């Protein structure tokens, strides 16, 4: 029901569709990558990459997860 | 010591190695258990990738820390 903000992920005071905890560091800034149901892995990853300033090497790591978010290899897997 | 490695899908696996063990041997043990090639296997810790010529004490790895086990995009 579109009444309570339970049908959305409120991270750092921002509502988004899906969020991925980027545990790249222990004991510091808890990076959380926000993804919407209408974006492209490399695009959304790049947006966050330059949002909190992250090294391009992490782009591949985060993109891989977003790619299967709406694919079906290990996350939403099923009938091929 | 044992380290907790987290795969891309969030799979958590514990690897038993020695403090004087190089990351290359650690990768070999993972290639022995799961079978993941040490070449494509990319280990990221604290934002830095673990090199082969490095030991556990090299990166000052904390006992039972979170190691990120991912793959690679560019093959060449």
């Amino acid at each position: 029901a579109n009444q309570q903000t339970s049908g959305k992920v409120l991270y750092e005071g921002k509502e988004f569709d899906y969020v991925f905890s980027i545990d790249v560091n222990e004991g510091g800034p808890s990076y959380k990558l926000p993804y919407n149901t209408s974006d492209d892995p490399w695009l959304t990853a790049y947006n966050f990459l330059q949002k909190n300033d992250l090294n391009p090497m992490f782009l591949d790591q985060v993109a891989k997860f977003i790619i299967d978010n709406t694919k079906g290899q290990m996350l939403g897997l099923g009938n091929p | 010591m044992q380290i907790f490695v987290k795969t891309l899908t969030g799979k958590t696996i514990t690897l038993e190695v020695e403090p004087s063990d190089t990351i290359e041997n650690v990768k070999a043990k993972i290639q022995d258990k799961e079978g993941i090639p040490p070449d494509q296997q990319r280990l990221i810790f604290a934002g830095k990738q673990l090199e082969d010529g490095r030991t556990l004490s090299d990166y000052n790895i904390q006992k039972e820390s979170t190691l990120h086990l991912v793959l690679r995009l560019r093959g060449g």
